[PDB]
């Protein structure tokens, strides 16, 4: 059932790209699971690329991130996108992870990944399923490019010389 | 017109002056006017609140030596925009309303575009809520948030024209 | 519970990509379940041991907290031999259980004689999930102890 | 263009070294490829024929009014463009910019029966101007309403003569403009103009692009 | 298809030579495929090497002659030994050359208009047409990679196969010539009749960007 999906990209001549044959023997309720994992990776990667660009360009908020122990948003931004990740206090990291996990638990109990392949029922911008398949393919391609891009940003910030066309 | 959208809250159908009981055929134009006003008001309120703690990086013109972080908060921020930037903002709004999001058909006054709903711009690539209870709730939420944003944007404008900020004194 | 085996948790269901359990004999399933459960139990013991021995090590005195150093700085050869003898005794009993013609895989209690409810399956799933978590935690703990030289309750 | 260039010229005719008639031109088509080229054939002719005749009057006499007057005449008129004020340069380009925008309006072009040139319309056809927001006395082509009573044979002869005089003048002005800077380019002239500034730079004497 | 390989070669140099391969790269299987796929891959590799070699030989002749792009960044470097011109290029220029070539061959691998791949039965060394499928490219570009101005377009198939044979022979000769020039840049005395030309050069020609490893210990 891997030949159906949406992910058939014209960059690989509109056929399924599985050189290691990872989806040869995987069955339903796992194919939908790996599609849900890919879609969540897509969305988190796109949000991560936008946030990384916002931090690297410098933007940041105005105020004090944790008035008990200093640390302004300018202090977080000035350390860089990667090195300015430990400048956040541990309580802020735990609160962010707790809110994300509450959303994860609610959406997993409401829309299980094994049954719903990455579909959490967010409205929908079009009917006419051909256009919707085109929009799904656009989402998949954008998310895959963002998956490559955020790891590229992390590698270029940590190891200089890699990613030659890296801004900042 | 008492059963249409917007007549949901504690007041029910609230028309003191009776604009739509004097002219019940003029409700659709008034609804479109209210919907555009509400959407512009939501954008304006969000801009007022977000510009206080969030500011873009870099310059604004790189020719008048004006920064994004140098525009104070409000009316003076729109003052310090260069004339080319103002012209581009007006061009964007004019192209956005005359051709893309077209609220009016008709030669001079503008009735409603065909048999569409009032404020039924954009089209095609826009979320179309099925499940008519959900659609009614979403539309009533849009209208009520628009009205609240109109009052809030008016208040912050009143504050900005007599202070340097939209925050009332004592806050 | 699919194929008579507990598992199949909520966040991800019957987790068999790569087809390890497609078209396989029940003996292979018993071997896989034995491996998974024994890994989980060893790893729960390992995680609890490093966590407790980081801050509470009274058995020999001052005995460091970097876990690979713990096994070599002391624990004389008789102690390691006694630990290995105990584990070998339990593994011999595991083999003797595996030869019996009532062999539920990870079962030394032999619960086929007693009546079981879905609460029993829930508790088995609790053991399995905690085991898998400790598998990942124990590998991570040993990796940190090699990279930095500090225990789990250290490094923080 | 079709193979009817034999009417414009025998011996030669559809010479076409760089093929250019089927490169599909933004994916529009082969007819649209022909229609765009034929318009740019004669639009470049109409500018060059007016500019070369424009040259031969500028270098001797100037209009006696005021603003584009009293600047030196014994110089290159390409340099005389650089002596214009900045408002004059903007207004000249934008006035042509109206004429370009107005002539490409397909709803104006269908008032007189024609269409946009590479959608099937005639390559060169300026509109008869009578649809503007406010009326004007004089239009652009045939202002005095003089020679629109001519038969199609005089129009067909004139259209071919417009092309052939077009190709002759595009060589005429550009070879002449190549004589102002890099002197000695045309050994037939070689006795006019100076100045090494770029003629393809209307605002070089006023500001810089970066 | 170890039979059409001989039909191609009977027209290569008459029967004076034919199917000449001492180590017999034909009748091979390679990466878990059939002999026909390997034959098509080897033919495409030979054709691509030949095209790259003719382009490189012409570029070496032009660059060592002295013809150089005036513009702006290529005016900065002032040498002659083509290899050293590549070495003193900016890193971004070399990377953009490499990535543009990579995009061109990424398009060459894509078969959305022509039905067969060059391993699955297509013509070896066939770059697919850009405008054949105008709805399956990211944005429109005219001026296709092969035949930008449609100069060949309508031609006899006999002329096409004769041109393919001519391209193959010229490619092989250009391969030999450009390797002779590179070995002139590296090994003096090698490749006679060319000793009086080319400059001495170091820096492992078959490596871009950084240098200083080389085949110093042969
Ligand atoms: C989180 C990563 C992730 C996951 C889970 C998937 C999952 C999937 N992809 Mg996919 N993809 C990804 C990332 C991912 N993709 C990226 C980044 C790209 C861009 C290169 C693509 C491009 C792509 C194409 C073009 C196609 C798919 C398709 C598919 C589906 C079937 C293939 C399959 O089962 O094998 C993937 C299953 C996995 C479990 C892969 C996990 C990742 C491995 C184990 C690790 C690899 C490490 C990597 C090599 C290190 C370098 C990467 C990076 C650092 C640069 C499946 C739902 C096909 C499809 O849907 O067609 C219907 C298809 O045609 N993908
Ligand atoms: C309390 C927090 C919380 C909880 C309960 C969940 C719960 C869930 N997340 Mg989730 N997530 C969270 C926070 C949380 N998330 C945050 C903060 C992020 C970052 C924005 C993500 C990003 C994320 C992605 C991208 C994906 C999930 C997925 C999942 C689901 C399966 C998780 C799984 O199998 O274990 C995790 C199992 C593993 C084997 C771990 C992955 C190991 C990879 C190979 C290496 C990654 C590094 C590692 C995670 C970091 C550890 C430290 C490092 C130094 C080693 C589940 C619904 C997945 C899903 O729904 O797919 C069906 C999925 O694709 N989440
Ligand atoms: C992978 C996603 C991701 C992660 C992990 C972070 C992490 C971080 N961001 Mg960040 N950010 C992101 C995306 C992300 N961002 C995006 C997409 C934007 C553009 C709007 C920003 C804009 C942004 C600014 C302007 C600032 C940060 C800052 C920070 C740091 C402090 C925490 C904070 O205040 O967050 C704030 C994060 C947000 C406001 C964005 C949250 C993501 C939105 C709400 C989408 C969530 C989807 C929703 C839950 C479900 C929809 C369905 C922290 C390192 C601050 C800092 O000190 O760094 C310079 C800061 O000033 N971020
Ligand atoms: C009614 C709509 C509206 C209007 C007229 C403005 C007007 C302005 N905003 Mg603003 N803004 C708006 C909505 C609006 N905003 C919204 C909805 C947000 C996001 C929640 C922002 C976020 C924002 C930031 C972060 C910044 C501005 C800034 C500015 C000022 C100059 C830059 C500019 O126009 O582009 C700004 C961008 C937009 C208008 C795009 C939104 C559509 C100007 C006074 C800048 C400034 O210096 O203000 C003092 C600045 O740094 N805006
Ligand atoms: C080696 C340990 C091990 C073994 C033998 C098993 C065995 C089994 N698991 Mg299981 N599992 C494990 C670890 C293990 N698990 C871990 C760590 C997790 C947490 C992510 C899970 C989560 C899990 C779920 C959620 C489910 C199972 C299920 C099953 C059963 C059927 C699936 C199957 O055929 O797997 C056969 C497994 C193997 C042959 C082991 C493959 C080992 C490979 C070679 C490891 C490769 C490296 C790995 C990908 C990453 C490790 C390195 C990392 C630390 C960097 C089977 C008895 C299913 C079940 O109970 O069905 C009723 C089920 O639903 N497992
Ligand atoms: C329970 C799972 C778990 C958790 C919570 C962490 C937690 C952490 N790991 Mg980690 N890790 C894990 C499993 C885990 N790891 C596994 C299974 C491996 C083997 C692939 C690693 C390999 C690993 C490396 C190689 C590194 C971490 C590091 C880190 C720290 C950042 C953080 C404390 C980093 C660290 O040492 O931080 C101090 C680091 O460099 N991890
Ligand atoms: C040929 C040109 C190539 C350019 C390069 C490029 O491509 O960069 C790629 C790249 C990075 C990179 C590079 C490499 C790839 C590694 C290559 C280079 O290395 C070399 C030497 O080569 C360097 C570098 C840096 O360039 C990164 C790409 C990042 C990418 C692609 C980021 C997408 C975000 C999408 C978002 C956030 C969507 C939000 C959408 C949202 C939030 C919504 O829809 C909201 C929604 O409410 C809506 C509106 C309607 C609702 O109903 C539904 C919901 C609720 C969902
Ligand atoms: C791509 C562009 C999309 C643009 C549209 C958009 O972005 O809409 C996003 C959207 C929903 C949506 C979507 C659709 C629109 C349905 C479709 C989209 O998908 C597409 C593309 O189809 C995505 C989706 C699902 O998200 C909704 C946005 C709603 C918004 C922005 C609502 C602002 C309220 C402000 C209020 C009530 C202020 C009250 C102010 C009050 C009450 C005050 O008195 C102010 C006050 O100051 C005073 C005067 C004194 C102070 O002392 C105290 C305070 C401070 C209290
Ligand atoms: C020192 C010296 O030399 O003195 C010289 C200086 C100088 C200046 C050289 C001289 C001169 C005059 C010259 C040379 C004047 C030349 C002016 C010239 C030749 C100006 C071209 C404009 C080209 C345009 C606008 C192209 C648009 C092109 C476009 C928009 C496209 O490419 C679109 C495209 O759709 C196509 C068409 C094909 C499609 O399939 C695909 C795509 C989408 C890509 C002199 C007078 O001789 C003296
Ligand atoms: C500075 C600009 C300029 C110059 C120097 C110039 C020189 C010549 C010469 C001398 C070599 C000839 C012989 C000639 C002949 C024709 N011209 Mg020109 N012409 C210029 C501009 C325009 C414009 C704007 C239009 C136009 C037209 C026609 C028509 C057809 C009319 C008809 O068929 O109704 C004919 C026959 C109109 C058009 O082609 O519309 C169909 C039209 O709108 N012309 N034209
Ligand atoms: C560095 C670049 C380069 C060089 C130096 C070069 C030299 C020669 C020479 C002189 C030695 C000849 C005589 C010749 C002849 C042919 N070339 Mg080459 N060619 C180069 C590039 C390409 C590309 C990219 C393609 C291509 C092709 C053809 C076809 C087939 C046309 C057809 O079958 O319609 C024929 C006849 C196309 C192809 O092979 O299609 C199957 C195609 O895609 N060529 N080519």
């Amino acid at each position: 059932a891997v030949t159906d999906l949406v992910g058939a990209s014209t960059e690989v001549s509109n056929k399924v790209w599985d050189p290691l044959k990872l989806s040869e023997n995987m069955d339903e309720s796992n194919l939908k699971l790996v599609r849900a994992a890919e879609l969540k990776h897509c969305r988190v990667a796109m949000l991560a690329t936008v946030g990384w660009l916002w931090t690297a360009t410098g933007t940041h908020f105005e105020g004090m991130l944790s008035t008990s122990s200093g640390v302004s948003f300018a202090d977080v931004a000035a350390a860089g996108p990667l090195l300015g990740a430990a400048k956040v206090p541990a309580a802020g990291i735990w609160q962010m992870i707790a809110a994300i996990g509450a959303l994860e638990v609610y959406w997993e109990n409401k829309y299980p990944a094994a049954e719903c392949g990455g579909d959490f029922g967010v409205p929908r911008v079009t009917q006419d399923p051909a256009k919707f398949k085109e929009i799904q393919l656009a989402e998949l391609k954008n998310g895959r490019l963002a998956m490559i891009g955020i790891i590229s940003f992390a590698c270029a910030e940590a190891i200089p010389g890699s990613v030659p066309f890296y801004p900042f | 017109v008492e059963t249409e959208l917007g007549a949901t809250g504690p007041l029910g159908y609230w028309d003191p002056f009776g604009f739509s009981v004097r002219n019940p055929e003029r409700f659709n134009r008034y609804r479109a006017v209210e919907l555009k006003h509400g959407r512009i008001a939501m954008a304006a309120t969000t801009g007022y609140m977000v510009q206080s703690f969030l500011r873009w990086p870099g310059y604004l013109s790189t020719s008048a030596n004006i920064k994004f972080a140098d525009l104070p908060n409000g009316i003076a921020a729109f003052k310090a925009i260069p004339p080319a930037g103002l012209f581009q903002i007006l061009l964007f709004i004019g192209a956005m309303e005359a051709f893309t999001w077209r609220y009016y058909e008709g030669p001079w006054p503008g009735k409603v575009p065909e048999g569409k709903a009032p404020g039924d711009v954009a089209g095609d690539l826009w979320v179309r809520y099925t499940d008519p209870e959900e659609k009614a709730f979403k539309l009533n939420a849009e209208i009520n948030n628009g009205r609240a944003a109109m009052m809030g944007s008016l208040g912050m404008l009143m504050h900005d024209h007599i202070l340097g900020t939209w925050v009332p004194p004592g806050f | 519970k699919v194929n008579g085996m507990v598992g199949d948790c909520k966040p991800l269901g019957y987790f068999d990509p790569l087809g390890f359990s497609k078209d396989a004999s029940p003996e292979t399933m018993a071997k896989f379940r034995e491996a998974e459960l024994k890994h989980g139990r060893v790893a729960m013991l390992a995680c609890a041991g490093m966590i407790t021995a980081d801050k509470f090590h009274p058995l020999f005195g001052g005995k460091l907290s970097s876990n690979p150093l713990l096994a070599i700085t002391q624990v004389p050869k008789l102690g390691l031999l006694q630990i290995l003898l105990f584990i070998g005794f339990m593994e011999v009993f595991g083999i003797l259980n595996s030869r019996r013609p009532d062999y539920e895989p990870g079962n030394f209690l032999g619960t086929s004689q007693w009546e079981t409810t879905p609460t029993w399956d829930a508790y088995q799933l609790r053991e399995l999930n905690n085991g898998r978590l400790a598998m990942f935690g124990a590998i991570g703990m040993l990796t940190h102890a090699y990279i930095t030289g500090k225990g789990p309750l250290e490094l923080l | 263009l079709p193979e009817l260039s034999k009417k414009l010229n025998p011996v030669l005719g559809y010479w076409d070294p760089l093929n250019l008639a089927e490169l599909n031109f933004w994916g529009a088509g082969d007819d649209a490829t022909v229609g765009f080229l034929r318009h740019a054939e004669i639009k470049h002719g109409r500018v060059a024929m007016a500019a070369f005749v424009g040259y031969c009057v500028q270098s001797n006499v100037h209009f006696p009014w005021a603003p584009f007057n009293s600047i030196p005449t014994n110089i290159a008129p390409a340099e005389q463009w650089a002596q214009l004020p900045e408002a004059a340069k903007w207004q000249i380009i934008l006035f042509v910019g109206f004429l370009e925008v107005y002539s490409e309006h397909s709803f104006i072009l269908e008032k007189y029966g024609q269409k946009h040139y590479m959608k099937g319309g005639k390559p060169g056809f300026f509109p008869d101007f009578d649809t503007m927001v406010h009326p004007v006395p004089l239009n652009l082509w045939d202002p005095l309403k003089a020679y629109k009573g001519a038969s199609a044979e005089r129009k067909a002869d004139g259209l071919l003569k417009e092309v052939n005089n077009g190709r002759l003048a595009m060589i005429g002005i550009m070879g002449f403009c190549a004589e102002a800077r890099v002197p000695g380019a045309v050994p037939a002239l070689s006795n006019i103009a100076h100045y090494a500034g770029d003629p393809m730079a209307p605002f070089a004497a006023n500001f810089h692009l970066p | 298809e170890s039979l059409s390989d001989l039909k191609t070669l009977a027209t290569g140099l008459n029967p004076v030579v034919g199917y000449w391969d001492p180590l017999k790269l034909g009748e091979a299987e390679f990466w878990d495929n059939t002999n026909e796929e390997t034959i098509g891959w080897l033919r495409h590799a030979e054709i691509k090497h030949g095209r790259v070699a003719m382009a490189g030989f012409v570029g070496f002749i032009v660059q060592a002659n002295g013809i150089k792009f005036p513009w702006a960044p290529f005016n900065a470097i002032t040498s002659t030994s083509p290899p050293e011109q590549w070495d003193q290029l900016p890193d971004a220029a070399k990377w953009q050359i490499i990535l543009g070539v990579g995009f061109l061959e990424w398009w060459s691998e894509i078969r959305v208009d022509g039905t067969p791949h060059y391993m699955k039965g297509g013509k070896p060394g066939y770059v697919p047409d850009f405008d054949a499928t105008p709805d399956q490219l990211p944005h429109w570009v005219g001026l296709n990679l092969y035949d930008p101005l449609k100069w060949s377009k309508g031609a006899s198939a006999e002329k096409k196969q004769k041109g393919l044979l001519t391209e193959l022979n010229n490619g092989r000769l250009a391969m030999l010539g450009i390797m002779g020039f590179v070995s002139e840049a590296k090994v003096p005395g090698s490749v006679p009749l060319l000793k009086g030309l080319v400059a001495p050069y170091t820096g492992e020609v078959m490596a871009p960007f950084a240098t200083d490893i080389d085949w110093s210990s042969w």
